[PDB]
DNA sequence: CATCGGGCATCGCGTGACAAG
DNA sequence: GCTTGTCACGCGATGCCCGAT
């Protein structure tokens, strides 16, 4: 409908959104200033003011790590590679571990960790992205904590390693630097011939309200009722007496929620095609 | 000279002295315009004054040089640690901040970014679920524009904390979303993409492994000790899978070939990765002696073709989950 | 104590030159 | 060879300042 007149007009009210974004922008200047009804060229001068008194990056090493922190928490630390020696550690391992600067300084990260993970750990540092989740001590009391880190070489740009500074013999060639922050259906199951979970169905969630990672590891007796862990034991010890045969137990499972669960169990065994040996015991657990 | 451009030069002036001394390197500062210098200006601005409201060391008993450095540098540690992005967002959807590491997953400036509307870099049918979200802690999935594909799928793990030193008209201060922005795990699978990528196997009669190639170690991760210590191949076999492969391992043992299968592996990683095998029957005087099976692995794609168009129908076919592996 | 006319400065508008894409 | 956007410019309508009433 007129071509030339169209983009005319289309152009014209264009920088007129131009010129009320200059003018909104200005004013959101005079709102943030000191001093301060002035013009545009008061308002300006007063930016450069105070931009020229508050003055690379946008913000601090400090704001950046603020803004992170009040995100969503964490402690930042740094770890050789080597032998988990902690390079690093921030103070926020304070409010997130209710641990000292201290405790992890001159330390390893095995020795802050459970047990039960050290292994995991080595996994995890030997030889980019790295993530994992652990149990880290704060009686001895421990807490899982969600780790989330890379591998960078040592030792990092821009920092000056003096002669007489205890990080000058170490020479680690590789560091993990991380945050650590503290965090009516069925489903079937593989286990071996002692209970322990070794294969997890996912709708475990929607049944026991159990990520399978909470299950696979752990003996199916731990999450029994007292009362009805002897029954579910001899269940699983006559299972594997009578080759292929199903035994249904009926028991009590203790839900996420520390609730108890009437479950429904039923279990055989899966025999190598060619020895007949068991291979694993196959469970069904429904709710009830 | 006329007053009309007389004014427009002072203007200009005061512009370009903002500009100079804006908190960015000089190479962005030149390709600045006018109307981004006052964006950004106003951005530096309110961020300042929130922090000198909200903001303000190593432990003196642990304090070496080498530490203070590193102190010096815990905020950047902690971004690149994030893997991700910093986003705050107040409740105009404004961005308030955005941390330099979005460019390195979403393709956008940072520059370009602050101040500016959140919504222009997210999908339009995830909007409104963002905006659900910021009206005290939040985690939650977006689909984000990405100039680096085009679309990335990101999990937001944040909070809503009262955005101070606004100086909004006085009104109070407003809640604004806090979060960093990590991109999505891929489901627990591992698809090799170096084609033409066919490994061997060997195992014993029980399909316990015994030896296996180079390109085996690279796909399933274990070391060829690692292989053999963990009971036989039935310890590897995803649940879905597993009494089609004892099926196939029968007619293996009744006429020496398989025929080919398709079934998923438990790596070292405890993924799981599909493979279309074969295995047959080695003699040593007549008799069986051990099992040659070659596998090409295949994506999850086609895996669940396979899948889908399964020749027999067995229990467990549909099920999905998780698996661990001890010696 | 105002009100009133100068002359220049602010300010908003439409258009044309120019370039990155 | 077209689209969008930035920048300068001309051009008047009001603003501010200030002798002069
Ligand atoms: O144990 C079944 C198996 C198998 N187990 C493994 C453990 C580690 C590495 C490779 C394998 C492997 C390859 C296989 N290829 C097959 C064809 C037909 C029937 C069964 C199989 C089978």
């Amino acid at each position: 409908m007129d071509k030339e007149r169209l983009a005319r007009e289309n152009h014209s009210e264009i920088e007129r959104r131009r010129r009320n974004k200059m003018t909104a922008y200005i004013t959101e200047l005079s709102d943030m200033v000191p001093t301060c009804k002035p013009d545009k060229l008061t308002i300006l001068r007063m930016a450069v003011s105070h931009m020229k008194s508050l003055r690379p990056s946008f913000l601090t090493d400090q704001e950046l790590k603020h803004l992170i922190l009040e995100a969503a928490d964490g402690f930042l630390f740094i770890v050789s590679c080597e032998t988990g020696r902690v390079v690093y550690v921030s103070d926020s391992v304070t409010p997130v571990l209710n641990q000292p600067q201290s405790e992890w300084f001159g330390s390893t990260l095995y020795d802050q960790v459970h047990p039960d993970d050290v292994d995991k750990l080595r996994e995890q540092l030997s030889t980019s992205r790295r993530s994992f989740i652990c149990r880290m001590r704060c009686e001895p009391h421990f807490v899982v904590v969600h780790c989330t880190g890379y591998i960078k070489a040592w030792p990092p740009a821009g920092v000056s390693l003096p002669d007489d500074d205890p990080e000058a013999g170490q020479g680690s060639k590789f560091c993990l630097v991380a945050i650590g922050r503290l965090q009516p259906t069925e489903f079937i199951s593989r286990h071996n011939i002692e209970g322990i979970f070794t294969f997890v169905d996912h709708r475990c969630v929607a049944t026991v309200g159990y990520q399978p990672q909470e299950l696979l590891g752990k003996n199916i007796v731990e999450f029994c009722h007292p009362e009805d862990q002897q029954l579910l034991r001899d269940s699983f010890q006559q299972v594997v007496k009578l080759k292929g045969q199903v035994l249904s137990v009926m028991f009590r499972f203790r839900s996420k929620n520390q609730e108890w669960l009437w479950m429904r169990t039923s279990s055989f065994t899966f025999q190598n095609p060619y020895s007949d040996e068991i291979e694993y015991i196959i469970c069904t657990n429904t709710n009830v | 000279s006329n007053p009309s451009k007389r004014h427009r030069d002072r203007l200009n002036t005061e512009l370009d002295r903002l500009a100079s001394l804006l908190p960015f390197p000089q190479d962005v500062i030149n390709k600045l315009d006018k109307l981004s210098v006052l964006r950004l200006s106003v951005s530096y601005l309110r961020a300042k004054s929130f922090f000198d409201v909200s903001l303000k060391g190593v432990q003196d008993n642990c304090r070496t040089k080498f530490r203070e450095g590193l102190n010096l540098q815990e905020g950047e540690f902690l971004l690149q640690a994030l893997n991700g992005f910093v986003l705050v967002v107040t409740t105009d959807a404004l961005v308030f901040y955005a941390s330099s590491t979005i460019q390195d997953y979403l393709g956008f400036q940072q520059s370009d970014v602050i101040h500016q509307s959140v919504y222009e870099l997210i999908h339009t049918e995830d909007r409104a679920e963002f905006q659900r979200q910021l009206h005290m802690e939040r985690c939650f999935v977006c689909r984000l524009r990405c100039l680096l594909d085009g679309f990335l799928a990101m999990n937001f793990q944040g909070r809503l904390k009262y955005l101070h030193g606004q100086n909004k008209k006085i009104l109070p201060p407003q809640l604004a979303l806090f979060a960093i922005a990590t991109p999505l795990q891929p489901p627990s699978i591992l698809e090799i993409r170096t084609k033409n990528f066919i490994f061997r196997t060997k195992h014993k009669l029980d399909f316990t492994p015994t030896g296996c190639d180079a390109k085996g170690k690279i796909v399933l991760g274990y070391t060829e000790a690692e292989l053999c210590m963990r009971g036989t191949g039935y310890q590897f076999i995803h649940a879905a899978d597993m009494l089609y492969c004892a099926e196939y391992h029968v007619r293996m043992i009744k006429t020496g070939e398989s025929g080919m299968i398709v079934f998923r592996l438990l790596t070292k990683d405890n993924r799981w990765t599909w493979v279309q095998s074969n295995a047959r029957l080695v003699y040593k005087n007549g008799r069986p002696d051990y099992i040659i099976a070659t596998q090409r692995p295949l994506t999850d794609e086609e895996g669940k073709e396979h899948l889908r168009k399964r020749t027999l129908k067995l229990p467990f076919m549909f099920a999905t989950g998780e698996a661990v592996l001890y010696e």
